[PDB]
Parts: C-alpha cells; structure tokens; sequence
C-alpha cells in the first residue's frame, strides 16, 4: 500500500495528474485545439493568486455558495481570434512566459458556440515553487 | 499583616451559612423546610448545609467568593425550631436575598430552593412546607391571566359555585363523542366540562377535531340555556410549538377557556401560556397532575400550599385544591389554609393550618379553587360550606355516571348547588342542615332524587398521610 | 351489557391476572402502598383504572367505545420481600392511549393522580417498559454520546466538567475569568451552577459573550476543544430560545437546560432548537430529589432518567456514588445502563424492572457531579468507564493555586487512571497506588491530595433496592 | 503556589498530561487495543493542519456551532481490520513516522458496535515543534 | 488475524443471502416478483436486490468494517417459486427499521425501490407487497382525519358517499365550473370534484375556480340542507403554488380540497397532509400515474403498495378502482387492498 | 452532493438552507421519490441562491425498464430538465445497470443539446428545440472501474460526470488512491483522445501505459480486470 | 400635469419644457439616496472626473465572460464598469450567476489596483 501525501502536493485541474507534458505532448494539445477551430488564450498569475481562496466572503451575508477568488486570472494579451496556425500559439507561450518568468501561466480554448471554455492546462509554475510533487512522490 | 485570605480546604457549612441572630429583610424569600439529619449531623450543621447548597455553596472553600460579598448573597439559616412527637424533625427557616433570583421566574426560584439540598447525603429527608414571597418579588411576575373577579366579570355569573364535569371515559372516546357528551352535559346546568388532564392529542381523539365539536357544543348549549358556557380544552403539549398552536385555535374559535397541567408541562411552559391567555383574553384552568408525587408525605417533598403559590405567581385563573371529602387526599385544616393562600390578598400566619409566613400578595389576582374528584350530590352542603361562592366543584363521574344521563345528572347538580347556596343565604346551617337541605330539594326534583338514591352509600373516609 | 348506575370495585374491570402484555404496551412498576383494608388487588386497579380510563362511579359513555381496547390493566401483583404492605403492581397501558412524542402526556397519565388517592398510604413508579413502537414517536437526544465525542473530537477518557462558584453572587466578567482559568488547566468544560440563569448580580447575555471570550482563549491556549454550558433554563419559553439562539449565534459548542424545574414541554422544544441547530444540550436534574429520593413514595430516578432521554439531551447527571449527594452503587449502574446502551436486560439486583429496547435511540452520557475530588477518581473511572463526563467544580476552584492548576490536578489524575485500568491495573485495588504514583510528578496533584485526602461521604443510603 | 504557563503549553487530548509515554507504556495501550478486539488505525498531519482552526467559518450564516477545521487529519493506508497482533500496529506506527518524520502522528482504535473511536494519543509530534512544554515545565 | 479488508467482487449471496435469519418484529419486509436473466440463480439476484437496496455494492469497501453490517444490511431470508412460471421467484427481504427516515415515505421508497429494477441481472422486478411494522408506522403523521373523523364533521351515516368528476375533463370556463358543480350538488351528490388534471389553465385560472365552486357549495348546502363539498385541486408545480391553493380553501372555508399524489409527489403530499391536519381541511387523493407502475404483473409496484405508502404520507380518501367499471381492477385483489386501506389490522391472504 | 430529500417540503428546505449557510457549492434530490412538485420547489431556491442541484433519478427503472409498458426515460429526463437539475443520471451503457448504448445515446442528446432532430434509430421519435433552456450534465455511474474509463470518455464525451463509488472505496489501498487511480485513468484516456487516438480500439493500451507509471491505476486494474457487465438487454428500441 | 392634456383634439401638439419645482414640495421627497459628494467620500475619489464603460456586446455574453471583461476593464484604470441597460436576467445570463462572477472582478480589481471599484 502507497499512501497519497497531503502535504506540498497541489494540483492544476486537467493534465495534472500525469507525468508533466513534453513539448511534444503540448504542441499535439494545441493541433487539437486548431484541428476543433477553437480559440486559443494564456492567462497567468502571480504566485499569491494562484489557487482559489475565500477571502472576499469577509464581505458577505451568507451568500459564498460557489464563490472563490482567484478563479480568474490575468489575460495575456487577446483571445487569439481566428488562429489556425499552432506555431503562432507556442510563440506566444515563449512571449508570454518571457514576459512573467515567476508567474504562473495557463493555456485555455475557448468555444464560442457553447461559449465556455473547452480545454486547459498548466505551462509554466514559478521554479520557485515548493507546494507540488513529482509524479513519483505523489504516493510513499 | 495579614487580614481574611483564602485557604483551602473543608470546614463546617455553620461557620457560614447558620446565622441565628441574622434579622430578615422584607425583600427575602423566607423559606420552612422540615429536615431530617442523618444520626451524628447537628440540626445546625444539616440546616447551614441546605442554605449553602441552595444559595451560594459547595462542599469545599473556594478562593473566588473573595472577589464578591458572600454577606450579601448568601443564603442564611436564621432559625431552628425542633418539630414535637416526630423523629429527629426539624423546621429550619432560610432567608434568601431578592438578588439571588431571576425576576419572574418561578423556574429559577424552585431551582435554588429545591434543585440540590434534597439529595445530600447528610440528610435522610426534607419537605419544603412553605416560602414567605415578598411584595417585592411577587411584582415581577405577570400572574394569573385574569382571576376571579375578572372571571366572574367576563362570564357574568356571580352569587354561587361554578359547576364543572370532567369528560369520561378518561381516554378512548373519538372527538364527536366528546363534543356529545359535553354538549349534553352543559344545556342541563353545568357552567363548563373539561377535557381529562390526560386529554391531550391521541390516535383515538386529535387535539383539533376536538376543539371543533367541542365548540359547536358549547355554543349550542349557550343558546339554549341563555348561560355562558366553557369547557376547558387542553393545551398541554410534547412541545412549546405544539402547545401555543392549540392555544392559538382556541382564540381563533372564540371560545372563553382552556388548561394546562402546570407540574407535568411545566412551568417555563406554563408561564409562557399565562401570558399568551391574558394578552389573548382567555381563561386559564390549571391541572395540578403529578402534584401528589410531590406533595403526599409529610417526611419528604414540598407541601401543596407551596406548589399553589408558584402557581399563582406563574399563572392561573383555576386551580384543582383538593375536596377533603372526595377520593383525593386533602385535609381540612391543611386545605382551608391554602385554599386562603390561593385566592386571598393578605394571609397572616397560622400554624393550625400549616401557614408558616404570613403572606402579603400584593394586590396579584387570586386563583379560583377547584373542588374536584369522587364527589356528588350529598356532598355539596360540605362543599360549600368548605369554600364558599368563591370556586368551581367539578362532577365528572358525578355526572356522566347519573342514571339517566349527562343533562338530568347535570340538572341534579346545578339544583343542589342552587338549594345549598339559598339555604345559607337564609342562614341555615349547612354543616348541620345539609342532608335535609338536599331531601327538601329531591321534593321537586326528580334529577336529583335519582342522583341522591344511587350515590346515597358512598363516601370516602380514610387514614389522611399528610397530617399537620 | 348495558348500563347501570352506581359504585363497583375497580377490580371487576382493571384486574386482569391473565391478561398477555403486548409488545406495544407501555408498562408500569409501582410500589404501592394500600389502606388496611383494601385488598391489593383492587388497590392495584384503582391505580391502573385512574391512570387510564376509569373514575369512581360508572359511566354509561363507556359503551360508545371499547374499553378492552383502551383500559390500563394491573396484570399481576407481587409481595415485598421484607414488606409486610407494600406490593408491586404491574400495570400495562396500550399505545393509543399515549401522545407521539410527549413525555408530558405520558406522565400526566402514569403518575397525574393516581399518587393522591385516599385509598392508598403511598405509591411509587419503579420501572417503565417504553416500547421501541413509543420509543420512534420522539426525536430524541439532540446528538448522544457517540456524535457529541465526534464533534468535540475527544475519545478514550472520561470528559471532565466543572461548576464554577461561588453558586450566585459573581459577576459576568468574573464569571468569565474564573471560566477561562479553568479550562486552560485541562478541563473539557465548565459551567454555569443549574440556579445560575439571568439575575441582578449578573445578566445572561453579559455572562455569554465572556464565557465565549473565555472559552475561545482557553481553546486557543490549550489546543483542545472547549465548551461551557450556558444556561438556558429561563422563566418562559421566549427567553430560554432568546438564550439558546445567542449561544448559536456567538458559535459555541453547549449549552445547558433544567429539565425539571424547567418542564418536559419546554425541554422537549429546546432538545428539538438544538438538534437542528448543532447544539449540545447538558441536562441537568435540578429537583429529582424531591421526587426521587424516598423508597416509599415518588418516582425512581431511573424513570426521570428515561424520560428525559426521551424528550432529549446529550448530558444527564447520573450521581457519584460516593460524592455528597447520595446515589447506590447498583441502582446508578442499573439506569446508567438504561441511558447510555441500546438494550438493557431485565436485572431487578440492580432496580430494572423490565427489559429496555431503546431501538436506537441515542444513549445520554452521564454525569458525575458533586462532592468529589482527586482521590475518588480510581473509584469514578472504575464504575463509569470512558463515557461520562466527571465534574469538580470546588474540585477545582478549591485547588490552593487557583483553577488551572486545580484543572491540571483532575485532568492528571484522570488520565493517570485511565492509563492503569488500561494497563490491566485492578482501579479498585490500585487506585490509591496510581494516584500516589502520579502526586511523584504532577506537583499540581500532589497539592490537591493534601488538601483533600481526608476528606470522603460515607452515610446511610435512603434509596435502598 | 505554582503558576500554569499559558506560553508554548499546546496539549494533545488523551494522555497529553502526563509523562512523555515509554515505548513500554505504548505497547500496553497496544496490547489494550488488541484484547478488546478494536481496530487499530494511524492517522498524521503537518504542523499546520494539527491542531483546530476557525478558517472555513468565514464563508458561513450562524452556523459555526461545533465546526472546527483540523480535527479530520489524514489516514495512514488504512485500519487495521482483523489485526491481531500487537506487533503489526507497533511496525506501522514505524513506517508511518518514517514515511512523514516532520508530522504529527497518532495512534486511535475504532469500535464498530459504537461505532466511533474508542481510544487514541499522539505517538510523534515533529522534532522541531517547540509549542508544548515538558512535564517539568508545565507550571512556574 | 481476523475478519479483514479484502479488495474484489465476490457473490452478493456470500452476505445478503440468509435463509435462516428470523425476521424482527420491527422489520419493514419486502415481496419482490422476481425474474432473474439465464444464468443467475434467484438466490443471488435475491441477494442482489437486499444488498443494492439497503447496504451493499458491486465490489468489496473498506469502510463495511467501520460499522456493523450484521446490524444494518438488508436480507433475502426467502426465495418462493412462482406456480405457472420457472423464471419467476417471489424473494423477500428484510430490512431493519434503523435505514428508514421517520415518517418519510419518500425515504422508504427511495431505498426499496431506488436501484434495483435497472439491474442488468434481471429482467424483470415487481413490488408486491410490505410489511410495514408498528414500530415504522408510529412514525407517521398519517391521514388528516380518517374515515370515522370524516363522517363525523360532514355528520353523513348509514350509506356510501356520492362522488362526481367535472366535465368535460379541461375546457371549462371558471363560472360553467361552479354552475355545473351547483346542478350536481343540489340533486343528491355528496360530493364533486376538480378532474385530476384540472389545476391552473388558460381556460380557468384556480383561483376564479375555487370562488364559484363556493357559492356552488353553499348554494346547494342551503338549499338541501345536506353538507356539501367539492374537491378543489391543490396539485401545483410548485410546493408554493400547492400551498397557496390550500391556504384559499382554507379561508372560503369550504370542506374538501385534492391532491394528485403520485405526479404531484409524497414530498409534496405528505407537507399538504400535514397542512390538512392542522388546518380541519379533509384530502382526497388522486392516484394519477398509479396504472404506469402497477398495471403489469411481471414489472413494477402493485397497488397495494401504492395505498399503504399513501396511508402513511396522508389522505382521506384514496382511488380504489371500481371493478365493473371503464378502468381494470380485478375483484379479489381490490378488496384485498381495500381492507388494507381500511382496517386496522389485516391477516395474510 | 449533500442530500435534502426528505419526506416532507419543510425538511427538504431546512437542508438546502444548511447548505447555503455553509456556503458550499452542491446538493442532490431523488426527483422520482420526492416527486417534481418539491423537485421544482427545490430547482428554484437553487437558482436564486447559487447551490448546483445534483438529479439522482431513484425509482425510474420501476417506471422505465419494460419495453412494453411505462415510460421511456428519455420522457423523465426531459421531464426533469424541465422541473430543473444541474446533473442526471443517465446510465453507464457498460456497468451494473441497464442502458443500451443507442438509446443513451439519444437521451444524452435530449439532456445536453439545444436542438435534436427526429432518429428513431435512437429513439427519437420527434425533433426537440430547446429553445436556450440550459443543458444537463449527464452522470454515468454504476459498476464501473478504471478499465471501463476509454469506453466512457469515447461515449459522454467531456461534458459528463463519472462515479465511481465502489469502484473508488474498493481499491486496496483507500480511497485517496482509488481516487487517484480513477483521476489518473480519465486524464489518460482524455489526452489520448486529444492527440488524435481512437479510444474504442487503443482504449486498453492508453490504461496499461499509464499502469507503468502510476501504482495507484495499476493496483485498480489488477482488481477489477476481469469484470464485466454483460447481460441481454430488456429496454431495446 | 401631463396625464390627459397631450391628447386633447383642441390641440396639435404640446410639450413639457419645465416645471418649478418650490422648495416646500421638494422637502416631501427622499431624494437620491447619496448624492455627488456622499459618493465621492465613500468612494475616496476626488479630484477628476469618474470613469465608466458599458460592457460590450449589450447582449449575448455569458456570465463568466462577463466577470472577465469586467476585470479586465477595471484593472486598467476605469472606476467602474456597468450592465448594459437591457442586461437584466436572459437565457445566456442569469442574473444571479452575474452578479456573483462581477463580485469576483471588481474584488480582484481593486485588490490589484488599490483603487475602489465598481460595477
Ligand atoms: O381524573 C380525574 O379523576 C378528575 O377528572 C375527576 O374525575 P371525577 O369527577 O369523575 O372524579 C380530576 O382530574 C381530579 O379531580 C384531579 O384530582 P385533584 O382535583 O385532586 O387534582
Ligand atoms: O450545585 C452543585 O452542587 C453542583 O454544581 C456541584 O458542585 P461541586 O462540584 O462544587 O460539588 C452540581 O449541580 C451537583 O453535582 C448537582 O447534583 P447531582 O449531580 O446529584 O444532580
Ligand atoms: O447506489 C448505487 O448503486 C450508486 O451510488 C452507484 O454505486 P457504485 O458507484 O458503487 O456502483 C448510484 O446511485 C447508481 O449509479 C444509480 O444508478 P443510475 O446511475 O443508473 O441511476
Ligand atoms: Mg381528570
Ligand atoms: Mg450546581
Ligand atoms: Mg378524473
Ligand atoms: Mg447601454
């Protein structure tokens, strides 16, 4: 029996629960967001922002039923509105991660007919971070 | 250096709490309990220990009573008067500061007062026989809904005893029955009937099914004698919700009167239903089912006289006293002396009827009496020659069990009340003249010469426990 | 077959000595007491007659229903031993005659007026067979033992209170001091004494709001959860909720309520706020005595002990044993049994009369509370075990040091025995021994040792089998 | 008269005032556990989640009554049902530790009749926590 | 060492299947039709059907060993042959009174009849019968008033009570709704009554409706000096909009209001018995939807079940069937249930 | 999902209110048992204050399994998202309980989509528009484990939820690793999918290269490799 | 005062230009419930003028898009942003679901910022 830690070992929503994505794997997530004509996006935010919290509730009567602060993240730059080129997404990663090299960076796709987002993983986690685990230390 | 400090440890509760030189202030609660001590505890010790654990306390010193007044809060035995002819009986009288109790709360005050001390190991028995309530504390409580006068006022009946009935079988009739027979019973000269104590909500007979045919028979009879009736429907509950929704549709049906069983509801209960009657207007008969768990022996227990004053002052129009002649326990000496207590303003000390303090009510309403339980036609000349105009004698199976019905049994009734009340008004003794009083009657009678034939052989003389 | 006017013995209908209980019938015990003269068997019916549906003459409306259907029945009747006019009359009651839920109701028939009979010299409920078809018809307890020790996330030890005192007298602030002095030493919780409600000397919602300072520091001081029933009991229903619904709103873990001088129809309703707003209900059986003390006449506590699990509350004082305030050693484990277990066997060397099917119910931990210090505690751990809650209130506050190390005393000397008895260690044998061992290292036990190791109640017991 | 420090005196339930319990000590509570038929469980935490907290309340109406946050740690592997053997839970307790040697770690045993935990005490606290006080040093 | 932890699927029969467990007086016990796929004995798919119903699931968990499963779990103790069938078995179950809510009949159902007719185990499952124990039934509010009760406040004794249905069904304007009630009332009927699926409509709002048939009441109560009555219907979508419907019985003071049970829900119905009970209204229940569960013998709930779990939430009345009329109901099964509607205590037959 | 179905309306709304005043995020109502008058009741307090509404559909086989006689579930599942649920059940296809795979299919599209035109090949025996009323997440569970994941995700696709209780307290080694195993297996399979790799016939393979790095998966497949649910089905078109 | 007169067949046309509100019948109303200088004191700004932006498209917009463009906007500079005037409660956007997804902007924006926002 492997027990799962409890400790330093936060999560990123889809994807992160399998071994870190090569740059292969992420280019092959991004043909797959040009392939469906959605639309590509980066989002980041600095550490302190990174994972939901309640501290706005200070304010509420008792109305913090599905409300958390840091669910929205800052906008790098535009939605990339009719992108069909997946160099053009891993550019702007590199631009983007260049830009915020301590941040944490998001790559999301947006569907506009269902209008939500369809897709998204984590790109970049500051190297300073000590909160997480590697795939084989998630379990002792 | 060095004054009064804090030391630890036991010591005798006498050094504290026994005071007999102590003088009473007009504001204490005054109390009379009639202790036990167990073989090798000292009247003074055993009496010190029951002010002290009902007051300010424990078995042990604590450093905390440095930082109040213990000479101000604490409870005092002031006195120790050794009870004649009994065994190891003593009245310790305790005088408890107005400070100690919270205003209006009969709750609060019975839970200093009897919470602890009747458990000590250090006694074999106590009997609370009677509390002197200060004019001061007696102000902070509502009372009684209305009381007598105003009882008398609202059903304009004045110049003789009500009647009541209880309903029987005391379980196991359905809500129509029990309208039927109240029905029956009021248009034959009954002021009111009245659901059993344990008439509450059951499979056989829900509280509102009830409540509607029990209306309906009220107001039938009204109409066909011309008298205001009642009957006192039952609002004592499981809950406080379960309790105030009854009493809420008793207002809504426009009836005068509802009960409730004060001991075994409650008086946290009670007191919230004496206010809800008198914001509402409803009389307010009181049960006192349970009281004889309490108040039989003369050993151990709390005395009737005392369980009527918290009553009075939690809140009652009515209240059961007892008939001395009947098939419950009740002394006459004994009964006469509370029943004084229950509807007087003013009632001076006097042992020959177990009245300990001399008892000022200031002006709070009295609580009509209630003569109920095994009584009948020949004994109405004692009834009222017991408790005067100012009571309600109840017949349940005095009525109900009358061979020709509910109306003529109620007619029996109504009549030899009527014969008592004008014999004594013509000055004829009814201690003496009673039974010729009642064979006048039976004359042009015929309701009550039936009555008088099938219960003529039955009374009911026993042994009485609880004895001066 | 028809009706006729007049007196007849009770027996004729109430005395039924071949009559088979059902399942469903509340049963009765009462010790009673008859008139010379009147034969137990019709003193027996009078009992069950006026505690159901008879009266003293007969009544015609008896035949518009069935009375076979609804008539309390004394079933059988048997002598004293040592006794020479005292019996013990089995009534059984049918359900119908009973309200769902009301421990009122159900007194008010039981014991409402058959105790003021002429006929009889005295009377006293023993025993009551609630049955498990009754039992389902009342909420119950709040949480019980198991769901309060989860929320306060305490397991393996008896749960130690602690009255503060002076009785009365003290003020809200001082209240509040002595409160968090108290529980930073090691007691799970304090309390308000059971007179302690609102009064001049000290208003309730001022005590509240300090008691609620005292006792968060206490928890954040300490690391362990802490409580301090606050007392409820109130002279109306609207001031009792006023009380509870501060409590709720200030987030406190309990509070307190006296059952008796109280009402079972305001407990109930209070049992009822606290269920369904998370709050623990401490009882406390302020009066019982009045009730419960003499053999001959009253009701056993054992009663007001299921009677109270049934209109609810997670705490209910059980007695010492060898406290101040009397309480036998085998009649305590009898109704301690009949408040905290599931199913309590038919056992009459220890006053239960009927075999108890709870079918559920929540058990009601006990509490011992009164008159004990340090040195009872081998004897407290041993008869109670782990599921009670042991109180020392001038155990505490009568510590030479003051109340933390007063609390240190109990809590060490608690845990001490706690380890014993685990160990295999005879408490009974060795109680003595642990402690001592303890006082080596623990100066805070040691003072309280000295101060009371002579110091025991030891006196005749009244409420004797 | 000695004086209770308030200072650096964190306490941990069942045991916690008395002696640091001796590996000869924990062994009868273990054998305790085994006579009685319970089962043997071990559960842990970081310092941080060890003791109650009032955190999550802020997103609550006036319902906080009987909420704390910390009193739920986390399960090592899982009970120990059927155990039998005193042995086996003292070799847990072993890895357990080794597995986490900077959490606190207790030792509880479950009663399935009650249903509820019948016994526990803390078996490691983290070497660097300096939040409680020896026994000597719990008065002044 | 002792009884542990062992991860996988094994047969549900291991733990759910006690042939020789004797029944508590407190059980609710079930009589399921049973008709299990080729290859699965019935002594399984009876145990399958006690453990989805009560405690158990596909795999082995963990936590079983934190409580009692003796103490909780359900139990086929018997597994009866069908006469005229080699697939179809009757099994029974008992479950013990501590996994059912009081007084909610939305619980009991939720349990025995939740899961376990989708199971691909079996082809078929029908509710026969329960076995509802005192103990259970104590727990209950129960009808508003009952038979005796009913008579009593209408004061109508010695014969049946005379009933009848608006129409046509829909299409009634309000004030045509109250002159066709009048006309109905005045010659003899005790009763009439809003369709079933009479509730709000464009046609006729409930509130126009309930004020019409008022005067229709008491118009014809005056003039035959016989109490009359006329079921307005409170089924709503809403609890709020049944409530307010009832709340307007309540202050026209008229006697009888309805309430589809099934469609409307036990949720629903059980809080509108309640209301009744406090408020002196008498409920008649509709059974709309019963023949889409009880109507096949092979799958479903019989009607008996369906009765006894409306006794339980509450209604005064309760569609019985007729026998002999446009709607099936077999003769001895419908006065089986009716005695089970009825009477107080009911022997097997 | 904290359940709030009770046996009365009264009771059903003080759960919800604890909910709210708990601030978290979702409840459950058995619809069928509660019925759709406290259904409805229940769906708009939700929507004014914020509490996702999780469908479980209790009692529907009673009604929905025999192709003869009752209710199709597609009726029910329009019916509910009319009365209102954020999720509902809707079969696994592959689990314990009954659901052939064209049907589901259908009634998916019922539960989700805005617009579904007529395919009797699917049950679908008229067109449906929506017109905006929002969709409902359909919930697959049910005897299912981490091998039936592929089949699953090549099924419902993104927009679903997967249960999995049994298949979750059952691991050998807790529920933390259950859970992992079963996050682990999805994620798997949903990458797998993205790169453009058929699920109905790679399925198997995306679960065993995931087992080589992942203890928690391989100690779940190990367990559950050979179950199956594979019976003759009783509700066929 | 424009009740019925605007309709009358006498007339071809009529407007309202103004009306002479006096002080006495002014002191019968409430009036706004801060005004311009309550606002700037509860808002903390002075100064410059305030600074808006209707979101955009009016219509169409979810309420998750609609938090972002919000926070976007206000992080910039803007003090406030708003709903269009016919965003109420639609299909596309519930209300409530807006009102809790702004809450989160506008907190996020002024977090940011160290500037009151607004929406
Ligand atoms: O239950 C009964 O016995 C009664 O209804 C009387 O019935 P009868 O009129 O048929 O005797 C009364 O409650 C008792 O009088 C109460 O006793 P007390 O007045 O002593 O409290
Ligand atoms: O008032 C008192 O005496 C106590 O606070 C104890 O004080 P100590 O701790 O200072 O003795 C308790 O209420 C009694 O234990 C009640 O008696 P029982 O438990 O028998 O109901
Ligand atoms: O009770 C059960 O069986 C479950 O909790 C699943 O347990 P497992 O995860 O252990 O199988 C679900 O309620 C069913 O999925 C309902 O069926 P459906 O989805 O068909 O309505
Ligand atoms: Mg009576
Ligand atoms: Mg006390
Ligand atoms: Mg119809
Ligand atoms: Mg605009």
């Amino acid at each position: 029996m492997m027990v799962w830690t409890p400790v330093n070992n936060k999560m990123f929503e889809t994807f992160s629960y399998l071994p870190p994505l090569s740059d292969e794997q992420i280019a092959a997530q991004v043909d797959y967001i040009v392939a469906n004509g959605w639309i590509p996006c980066l989002e980041f935010a600095e550490s302190d922002k990174a994972y939901v919290s309640n501290e706005s509730a200070i304010r509420f009567g008792s109305v913090s039923c599905l409300y958390y602060d840091n669910r929205y993240w800052t906008m790098w730059k535009l939605p990339m509105f009719g992108c069909r080129d997946p160099m053009q997404v891993l550019r702007e990663i590199v631009a983007c991660t260049k830009a915020f090299p301590d941040a944490y960076v998001r790559l999301v796709a947006f569907d506009n007919q269902k209008q939500v987002q369809i897709m998204g993983f984590l790109v970049q986690r500051p190297k300073s971070a000590r909160d997480w685990q590697p795939a084989n230390k998630r379990s002792v | 250096k060095a004054g009064a400090g804090f030391k630890a440890g036991v010591k005798d509760y006498r050094l504290t709490y026994y005071t007999p030189d102590y003088v009473v202030r007009d504001t204490d609660i005054l109390a009379a309990f009639r202790m036990t001590p167990q073989p090798g505890v000292p009247p003074e010790e055993c009496g010190a220990a029951v002010a002290a654990e009902s007051s300010t306390g424990t078995w042990t010193t604590v450093w905390t009573d440095g930082l109040t007044s213990l000479d101000r809060y604490k409870g005092r035995c002031y006195d120790i008067e050794p009870v004649p002819g009994e065994d190891n009986q003593y009245i310790a009288y305790v005088a408890y500061p107005i400070d100690l109790f919270e205003e209006g709360s009969v709750t609060n005050m019975f839970t200093s007062i009897v919470g602890n001390v009747f458990g000590f190991k250090a006694l074999r028995a106590l009997r609370l026989e009677d509390l002197r309530i200060p004019p001061a504390y007696v102000k902070t409580f509502v009372g009684p809904p209305h009381g007598i006068q105003v009882e008398r006022d609202k059903l304009n009946k004045y110049g003789r005893g009500l009647l009541g009935c209880t309903i029987k079988p005391k379980l196991g009739l359905s809500a129509k029955n029990y309208g039927r027979a109240v029905y029956e019973c009021l248009r034959g000269g009954l002021d009111f009937t009245k659901d059993d104590e344990n008439v509450n909500s059951q499979p056989f007979m829900r509280w509102r099914d009830r409540f509607l045919f029990v209306a309906e028979a009220i107001y039938k009879a009204q109409a066909e004698t011309g008298e205001v009736k009642g009957h006192y429907l039952n609002a004592t509950a499981g809950t406080c919700e379960e309790m105030m929704k009854r009493a809420v549709c008793a207002k809504e049906l426009g009836v005068p009167i509802i009960m409730h069983d004060y001991l075994t509801g409650g008086f946290t209960a009670n007191t919230s239903l004496a206010i809800y009657c008198r914001d509402n207007g409803l009389l307010l008969h009181i049960h006192r089912a349970m009281h004889a768990v309490i108040d039989r022996q003369r050993n151990h227990g709390i005395h009737f006289r005392v369980l009527a004053k918290a009553l009075r002052m939690s809140g009652g129009d009515h209240l059961h006293s007892g008939t001395v002649v009947g098939k419950l326990e009740g002394e006459r000496e004994v009964t006469l002396g509370f029943v004084d207590l229950m509807r007087d303003d003013y009632v001076e000390k006097d042992r020959s009827r177990g009245i300990y303090f001399t008892q000022d009510w200031c002006s709070m309403p009295g609580v009509m009496p209630v003569a109920s339980g095994g009584i009948h036609v020949w004994h109405m000349p004692a009834l009222v020659e017991i408790f005067g105009d100012d009571a309600c004698l109840q017949f349940g199976g005095g009525t109900l069990g009358h061979p020709w019905g509910n109306a003529p049994g109620a007619a029996a009734n109504r009549v030899a009340l009527e014969a008592c009340t004008q014999a004594r008004n013509e000055g004829r003794d009814l201690a003496r003249e009673g039974g010729d009083v009642i064979r006048s009657a039976c004359k042009w009678s015929p309701e009550l010469a039936a009555a008088c034939e099938v219960w003529k052989e039955i009374k009911f003389e026993f042994d009485t426990i609880d004895k001066l």
